C-alpha cells in the first residue's frame, strides 16, 4: 500500500508565496514534512511540517526570481513495531 | 554509550510519563533501548499540537549491517552521539529538533 504522496504540484503563486499540493498516500499520515531551498545554494533548506490530515501547504518569505527545490515527505504509523516512519519524498521546482 | 541523553532501558509508556511532565518544552527528548526491536533505540521527544495539545513523539533508531545508524535511510550516521548533534541542529524530519536532555530528580544536596 502506497505511503508516498504523489503528483506535489504547485496551484498558486505569487512573487513572495506559493500553495503546493499533492494527493495523500493510502495510508493514515500523522504528519508531513516540507522542505524548501534554492536550489544548489549553499545555505541550510527551510524546514516544516503540517498535519496529516492535509495535502496542501503555504510557502511564504521566498525572494522573487529564485529558483527552489520544494519536497515533502510522509511520516506515519505502520505496526507497533514500526511505529513512525518516513515515506520517499516527491518534490518539485519552482522559479518565483 | 553511557552519555546524558541515553536512559538506557525504558519502556515506551515511561518515556512518554517522564516527558510529559509538567515544565518540560517541545524538544526535550531521550534515547532509550527499543522495546520491540532488539539491538534499535528509541528518540523519544516532547511535541505539541493544535489538536492533541501536548504529546510524545517516538523514532527508532535502526542499526545499519555495515554502517551506522539511522531514522530515515537518507540520513546516516557513523555513531548516536553525531546522530543527536544533527537533529539538534535542524528536525530534518522529526516533530521538533531536539533541544536539551529529559530532566530527572535528583538526591537533595
Amino acid at each position: 500500500v502506497s505511503s508516498v504522496p504523489t503528483k506535489l504540484e504547485v496551484v498558486a503563486a505569487t512573487p513572495t508565496s506559493l500553495l503546493i499540493s499533492w494527493d495523500a498516500p493510502a495510508v493514515t499520515v500523522d504528519y508531513y514534512f516540507i522542505t524548501y531551498g534554492e536550489t544548489g545554494g549553499n545555505s541550510p533548506v527551510q524546514e516544516f511540517t503540517v498535519p496529516g490530515s492535509k495535502s496542501t501547504a503555504t510557502i511564504s518569505g521566498l525572494k522573487p526570481g529564485v529558483d527552489y527545490t520544494i519536497t515533502v515527505y510522509a511520516w506515519y504509523y505502520y505496526d507497533d513495531e514500526y511505529y513512525m516512519n518516513e515515506s520517499s519524498p516527491i518534490s518539485i521546482n519552482y522559479r518565483t | 554509550q553511557a552519555e546524558e541523553w541515553y536512559f538506557g532501558k525504558m519502556g515506551r509508556k515511561d518515556a512518554e510519563r517522564l516527558l510529559l511532565n509538567p515544565g518540560n518544552q517541545r524538544g526535550i527528548f531521550l534515547v532509550r533501548e527499543s522495546e520491540t526491536t532488539k539491538g534499535a533505540y528509541s528518540l523519544s521527544i516532547r511535541d505539541w499540537d493544535e489538536v492533541r495539545g501536548d504529546n510524545v513523539k517516538h523514532y527508532k533508531i535502526r542499526k545499519l549491517d555495515n554502517g551506522g545508524y539511522y531514522i530515515t535511510t537518507r540520513a546516516q550516521f557513523d555513531t548516536l552521539q553525531k546522530l543527536v548533534k544533527h537533529y539538534t541542529e535542524h528536525a530534518d524530519g522529526l516533530c521538533h529538533k531536539l533541544t536539551t536532555v529529559c530532566p530527572t530528580v535528583k538526591p537533595q544536596t
